[PDB]
């Protein structure tokens, strides 16, 4: 079968050098002169830049000339000026030629870092450079006389060296030169001798350099490349529509300045002509040569010459090169952004009445977003006569037209977006709710994932167009189908803070109150008891309920009973469905349980009931915080009634401390240290004496005289309850604030002694002053690293997908609880949660198997195995996944937004970097920075070592520099000699053995070693370990996985050690060396396997590695990538996101995988 | 509407490959070569197809059973037409 | 040392290493370097504390 | 604001408001990460190039939108056809290899 | 050394050529004269270049060309 000629849908794509016959392929006629327009009848000038012979017609099926203006003369060249008649934009994409007289080097490899013409040549750029200027002769093809081939002359050296040797010489100098130079290079021979070459002496200094060669050789024979190639004899025209000369207002014109660029190439060209033709001396022609080399140079890329300047405008005119490269990056366009249709944006708003599947949007906005939909739906039904009518009706904004749109809304979700999108949820569909008014309706549940206030934020909206984009923003980007954090499993939907008021003011017991001790048949009038204002929402009160336990075989169990409770939990429990227990809303209902609750309803009732709970829970939250009438006056911050007594004393301190110091008793330092420790102190004090004051001191009645509980007071309530405010704002508000320090960082020793209830005076605020914009300035940077942080991981994983289901291995790492130094700073529950048992775990007693190898263990798997008392459990990690070129779904974990085991195609590594950058703002070595270094694999600035090897060891030789540790192992050779820095106090036993890994000194260790010395499960675990650290320390919740499928991508590379296929220290992929070793291990040479060694690339690095050269131009040196790819002829296969995202195909994860796979299956196939 | 698509993610597994396959058949729907599998309540296209995923009416697996049927019927017709194009010869 | 690492010899010899550092790869001349450095700051016309 | 379908940009064909017709909302690199996390291929197919850059895709889409029919034709966006020109406008060959 | 800006390259490859005396421009002239004039003469010995000449001008009195397309004046 003929496989195809003409347009299919291509595969992957090629890159290489270009022919002089190659180029003259694309071209359609050669420009020949500088001219672009007739200068009153705009025409373009045959033939020209601007040439419609050349590229094509002006205007869309018309001949130039005006003879042939019909639609029917297609393909008819007009005799006149042959111009076929065809779409203009054609003239956007015909290419052209100009044959230039003298050969000229591409600059882009000439001037390339590592020189291209250069080392393939074996010729250092200077020289090369020096030749082209005609500044020196160099020699080609030498043969037997006095002369190396590469050797370079000079005027009188030539002229005597051909006095001498006549024939059998040869040198020439410019361009012309260098091209015979790589016209006669033979890559065969050079290959052969160079063999044996390394073969022969035994150097490192040589066979390093010799082998790097050679393989260099051999790879660019296997391209297509030939070396004359890097020489441009043809250089190709861009298509006209493409570097436009438009017309403006007031008649005015404007164009590219690749016009400018290439009208002076074609001039200098054509001069040279001429030059030629008019036999010239030869210092013109050659001055004619440099400048047009010069020319070509500032047209390819400009700025590695003179930068030459566009027409009357200082500002350097851009070239081919910075077209390609665009700016601001790093930025591809597909990259930095593109404009998209169906879309809008507006200032937000609440909207509390909304279920949380839906979104106000503005009645004109769903209009204009709508249109064409709108139309069609009109004209279907036949209130429109056709299309034109149907806009007019629109236009008219006819009454009809309003119901129509009630109709195309109904089912078809909108997106909307904020401006920070950060994670994954920061994108989130909606059901469109026509809506009065200007402003977008959010609901407040999601206000938490947006990071979205209510004071100004603005929010995009998207229309999902096609079918598979409604049905994919319904089950994938709808708001309801993503309730928990993709980082942690906890619930992102929880309630925000006026709820959490609400349903805390409504749980909570004071000591007495109306209604207090009574007896009532259920919740329904313990309602109508307070309702009706009986019964205070408040009071200690015993009524009969009935809860409700799953805990049958799937099956509901029912029971009721006597629960001593308040009216307001009692009121509550109405709302909370079927099979949770009553002791969920018996406590207070702090922001932190009214979580729990949802997350329990969650994993006991599925997603549903969590739904619409979560619904309910807002909605009465917000009715009961209204009735409660919360407020904030004046007094409701309380001072201290003993803090100017605090003060006073420890005033008291400073000035005993002052006396010692003018009685020279204590120094200045030690006394500046006193000072500073008493009023930190004072400090302490009273914040714990305004914190008793306000949180016990209602002291209150019942029966008897007295009790105290819990205070009413507001803003406790708020702070308490996690609604807002926390007791660090509350000590600011009514106890003293603080310790400034100055610009310097040098804390003053006398603090605020006054708060913000009271009035700060002059200096205090002055003093506060830098403190205030030290922490704008820090956090609007600490945005930009995070951003940073989060691209690097992006760049690292992308493409890493979930790919195969089960690899299939008992590998994992052992998880225990974190156990630091105090107890549990993490239990084992959330390290080993959600995870994959690598194998079948023990009871205390044995042959008892509880969980059976691998089974996701989901909370009641997790609960049964703290029932018993287990402490360890090796668990599956996405870094130990025999699986290649991604992870298998059955060792990455479940989680997800669902509870469920994660899905074949998701790509974990997008959200995992995602996950660990959200939160990176909130961060404060240590600190985000530490992030960094950890990630990085940065060496520490005075690190530790670690004995090379198990054994005793002892010092030797003296004080060089470094006085060497000399390892002796008990069975083994002792020729490990370290030579370790005496200036450094050491640790290490000189009579001792010590384990590999060991302590040689102290000080924090470069992860490298860790991986060397110690091992790939031990690395993994520091890094985790210790980005959690960094975390964790900060409040923030991160599950181990996302760090662990980051550290995988970091130890991606491995550098060989032995041989018998590849290349001795050749760094390489494990997934490449791997697969081979295993294959190698059978068949092939019955077992000829290579050993490596695996390496720590830190991020940044590893991010550089990649096969797709589409891919690499985005993010790195997009001028360097397309030659160093392009001399190799490297052919891209696409595979990767970046690069599909780039040709605008579907991506090779999420719903495109069922495409990609069944394509990339089909190829390589029958 | 369809608030949760939960259930239709419970009858065939992946959670994505239902959205293609709810795709697929409510393309049979709106450009209309087929009818609903269940009372439509003026859900469009989208919510229909899920609700028939929901019912486990429809899945990859019934559909494709259902081309291949028709392919064979348009066979049936043709049978004769084709038939006459011996003409090939 | 600064001297010992000094370059140049009399005022001339100074003054052709500067004009050769302000305006490089060009041929020095007794006039310009004469020219240059006066004109730099010591010039009526191009120097200015006020 | 909103916009459906409006003027678009001569150099590279992009949305471009000039009538105070809006140029659509920028989708972003990290928008595209937020549709690459989620596993909505299409979605983002149909935003960089139906949407956007396709000069045949938004009008071919845009006939189907009123006939009634959701699905799209997506070809190559224009802003890489243009990138294989500036490319080969050099003395570099990038061929679309295949089948 | 060189600063590359061709305009370097260039001004300092002139910069050699040393400038012509009075006399040696006659010299050079002379040469000139000598030069041309042999070509002339040597064209002036080819009786082709002669029978060519006459052909043409029967040519040119034969309405097929004219008078400014064959001598550039004579001497006259
Ligand atoms: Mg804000
Ligand atoms: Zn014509
Ligand atoms: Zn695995």
């Amino acid at each position: 079968l003929k496989a195809q000629t003409k347009t299919e849908e291509f595969d992957a794509i090629k890159i290489a050098l270009a022919s002089p016959d190659m180029i003259r392929s694309w071209s359609f006629g050669e420009v020949k002169k500088p001219e672009t327009i007739n200068y009153r009848t705009f025409k373009p000038e045959r033939d020209g830049l601007f040439c419609a012979r050349i590229f094509g017609p002006v205007k869309d099926y018309e001949c130039l000339c005006g003879k042939y203006k019909r639609l029917k003369h297609r393909g008819v060249i007009c005799e006149k000026c042959g111009v076929e008649v065809t779409q203009t934009k054609v003239r956007r994409e015909r290419m052209g030629h100009i044959e230039l007289a003298s050969p000229t080097a591409h600059i882009w490899f000439l001037k390339s870092l590592p020189s291209r013409i250069g080392l393939l040549l074996d010729m250092p750029l200077r020289d090369i450079e020096r030749v082209l200027y005609f500044e020196s002769y160099v020699v080609i093809e030498g043969g037997m006389t006095n002369l190396e081939r590469q050797q370079i002359l000079t005027e009188e050296q030539y002229l005597d060296a051909l006095e001498e040797f006549g024939d059998e010489f040869d040198a020439k100098m410019g361009a012309e030169a260098i091209q015979a130079l790589l016209k006669s290079m033979d890559l065969e021979q050079e290959c052969e001798q160079l063999r044996e070459e390394l073969n022969e002496t035994n150097s490192e200094t040589k066979r390093k350099k010799l082998t790097k060669r050679i393989k260099l050789l051999e790879a660019f024979v296997q391209s297509g490349n030939k070396p004359e190639w890097m020489i441009l004899t043809v250089l190709p025209v861009l298509p006209p529509d493409l570097r436009p000369l438009v017309p403006l207002d007031g008649g005015r014109f404007a164009t590219s300045d690749l016009n400018d660029l290439y009208r002076r190439v074609i001039n200098r060209n054509n001069r040279l002509k001429r030059l030629l033709d008019l036999a010239a001396p030869d210092i013109i022609v050659r001055n004619e040569k440099r400048m047009l080399q010069e020319a070509v140079d500032a047209l390819l890329d400009n700025g590695r010459r003179g930068r030459a300047i566009t027409g009357s405008n200082k500002r350097p005119l851009k070239s081919l090169a910075d077209m390609i490269k665009g700016k601001q990056g790093r930025f591809r366009q597909n990259l930095l952004g593109k404009r998209v249709d169906y879309s809008g944006r507006s200032v937000i708003t609440v909207g509390p009445y909304l279920r949380l599947h839906q979104c106000g949007l503005p009645k004109k906005m769903a209009l204009e977003l709508f249109k064409p939909f709108i139309y069609g739906k009109l004209e279907l039904r036949g209130l429109a006569t056709t299309i034109k009518a149907a806009k007019k009706m629109v236009e008219r904004e006819e009454a009809v037209v309003w119901d129509i749109l009630d109709e195309v809304i109904r089912e078809h979700p909108v997106l909307l977006n904020r401006a920070p999108t950060l994670h994954r949820l920061g994108i989130q569909a909606f059901e469109p709710v026509l809506i009065e008014g200007k402003a977008i309706q959010l609901h407040p549940l999601v206000c938490a994932a947006y990071n979205a206030d209510f004071d100004g934020d603005q929010m995009a909206v998207h229309v999902p167009l096609t079918l598979e984009a409604q049905l994919e923003a319904r089950a994938l980007m709808m708001s309801t189908n993503n309730i928990l954090s993709p980082a942690n499993g906890e619930p992102i939907i929880v309630p925000s803070q006026d709820v959490v008021l609400g349903l805390y003011y409504m749980t909570r017991d004071c000591v007495n109150a109306k209604g207090e001790g009574m007896v009532l048949t259920g919740p329904k009038e313990a309602e109508r008891l307070y309702r009706s204002g009986l019964a205070s929402l408040h009071a200690r009160v015993k009524v009969r309920i009935t809860e409700y336990e799953k805990d049958a075989n799937g099956e509901l169990v029912a029971k009721t009973s006597l629960k001593d409770t308040t009216v307001g939990r009692a009121i509550l429990w109405m709302i909370v469905p079927k099979g949770l227990p009553y002791s969920i809303v018996n406590q207070a209902l702090g922001k932190k349980a009214i979580s729990k609750m949802l997350n329990t309803c969650y994993r006991i009732l599925g997603l549903k009931p969590t739904v619409i709970f979560a619904d309910q829970i807002m909605y009465t939250g917000f009715a009961y915080a209204a009735r409660s009438g919360a407020s904030v006056g004046i007094d409701d911050m309380v001072i201290p009634e003993k803090k100017h007594e605090i003060i006073s004393e420890a005033e008291a301190e400073v000035a005993e401390i002052q006396e010692q110091f003018q009685s020279g008793l204590v120094t200045a330092g030690e006394r500046y240290n006193k000072v500073i420790d008493i009023w930190a102190a004072a400090n302490d004090r009273v914040s714990k004496a305004m914190m008793d004051n306000l949180q016990t001191e209602t002291v209150i009645n019942r029966d008897g005289q007295e009790e105290k509980q819990v205070s009413f007071n507001s803003i406790y309530m708020m702070a308490d309850s996690g609604a807002r405010g926390s007791a660090a704002q509350i000590r600011q508000l009514a106890g003293m604030r603080g310790l400034m320090a100055k610009p310097d960082g040098s804390i003053i020793e006398t603090p605020i002694t006054a708060n913000f209830r009271e009035g700060l005076n002059v200096l205090q605020y002055f003093i506060s002053t830098h403190g205030a914009r030290k922490g704008l300035a820090d956090t609007a940077l600490k945005t930009a690293n995070s951003g940073y942080l989060t691209r690097r991981l992006v760049d690292v994983a992308q493409d890493l997908v979930v790919t195969e289901d089960d690899c299939g291995t008992h590998e994992g790492i052992m998880m225990t609880p974190v156990i630091e130094g105090g107890d549990v700073k993490e239990p084992l529950r959330d390290r080993v949660l959600g995870r994959v048992t690598a194998e079948d775990v023990l009871k205390p007693g044995t042959a008892d198997i509880l969980v059976p190898r691998n089974t996701l263990l989901h909370e009641q798997w997790c609960d049964l195995l703290e029932e018993n008392s287990v402490d360890a459990v090796k668990v599956r990690s996405v870094v130990s996944c025999d699986t290649d070129f991604g992870v298998c779904a059955h060792c990455y974990g479940r989680d997800l937004a669902r509870g469920h085991i994660i899905n074949k195609g998701e790509a974990i590594g997008v959200i995992a970097a995602q996950s660990i950058g959200e939160p990176g703002t909130q961060l404060t070595t240590g600190g985000l920075p530490r992030v960094a270094d950890l990630f990085e694999a940065r060496r520490p600035k005075e690190p530790a070592i670690l004995a090379e090897i198990s054994g005793i060891v002892s010092f030797g030789k003296e004080t060089k520099g470094k006085r060497r540790l000399v390892i002796t192992p008990v069975d083994g050779s002792d020729p490990y000699e370290e030579m370790i820095p005496k200036w450094r106090q050491l640790n290490v036993f000189e009579g001792e053995r010590v384990e590999r890994g060991d302590v040689i000194s102290d000080g924090p260790e470069a992860p490298h070693d860790i991986l060397r010395l110690r091992g790939v499960h031990a690395v993994t675990r520091y890094i985790v370990n210790e980005v959690q650290d960094v975390y964790r320390l900060q409040g923030v919740k991160i599950n181990d996985k996302h760090i662990e499928v980051i550290v995988r991508q970091m130890l991606r590379k491995a550098t060989i050690v032995n041989a018998g296929s590849s290349d001795f220290l050749e760094g390489e992929q494990v997934e490449y060396s791997r697969v081979k070793i295993a294959n190698r291990e059978l068949e092939a040479n019955g077992k000829v396997g290579a050993t490596y060694s695996r390496d720590l690339l830190g991020i940044t690095k590893a991010s550089l590695a990649t096969e797709s050269f589409i891919s690499a131009a985005s993010f790195q040196e997009t001028t360097r990538v397309l030659t160093e790819a392009a001399v190799a002829g490297k052919r891209d296969e696409l595979r990767g996101l970046k690069e599909n995202v780039i040709v605008g195909r579907l991506i090779p994860a999420g719903t495109g995988y069922a495409y990609h796979q069944d394509r990339m299956r089909r190829r390589a196939a029958g | 509407a369809r608030v949760t698509v939960q259930d239709a993610v419970e009858k065939i597994g992946n959670r994505f490959d239902l959205v293609l396959v709810a795709a697929r058949r409510a393309r049979q729907m709106q450009v209309g070569g087929k009818d609903p599998l269940v009372p439509e309540e003026n859900d469009k296209t989208t919510v229909i197809a899920l609700r028939e995923i929901e019912e486990g009416l429809i899945n990859n697996q019934i559909l494709d059973v259902r081309e291949r049927q028709e392919q064979q019927e348009q066979e049936a017709a043709e049978l004769q037409a084709v038939t006459a194009i011996a003409e090939g010869r | 040392e600064t001297l010992r690492v000094d370059p140049t010899n009399d005022r001339l010899s100074a003054l052709v290493e500067i004009y050769r550092m302000m305006r490089p790869g060009e041929p020095p001349t007794r006039e310009a370097a004469e020219s240059l450095f006066e004109n730099l700051f010591f010039s009526e016309d191009r120097y200015d504390l006020s | 604001h909103a916009r459906s379908t409006g003027s678009y940009s001569l150099v590279t064909q992009q949305p471009l408001g000039g009538k105070a017709q809006f140029g659509g909302q920028r989708f972003g690199e990290m928008e595209v990460w937020a549709l690459e996390a989620y596993g909505a291929a299409y979605t983002l197919q149909e935003m960089l190039t139906v949407k956007s850059d396709d000069v045949n895709g938004r009008t071919k889409m845009y006939k189907n939108i009123v006939d009634g029919n959701h699905q799209m034709e997506p070809g190559m966006p224009e802003s890489f056809n243009v990138l294989l020109k500036e490319i080969r406008s050099l003395g570099i060959n990038i061929e679309l290899e295949d089948e | 050394g060189r600063t590359t800006d061709p305009v370097r390259m260039y001004m300092r490859e002139m910069g050699t050529v040393e400038l012509l005396t009075r006399e040696g421009e006659i010299d050079i002239a002379k040469r000139i004269e000598d030069g041309i004039n042999q070509v002339q003469c040597s064209v002036a010995e080819y009786p082709e270049a002669i029978t060519y000449l006459l052909e043409q001008y029967d040519r040119v009195e034969a309405e097929e060309a004219r008078l400014s397309d064959l001598i550039t004046g004579f001497v006259d």
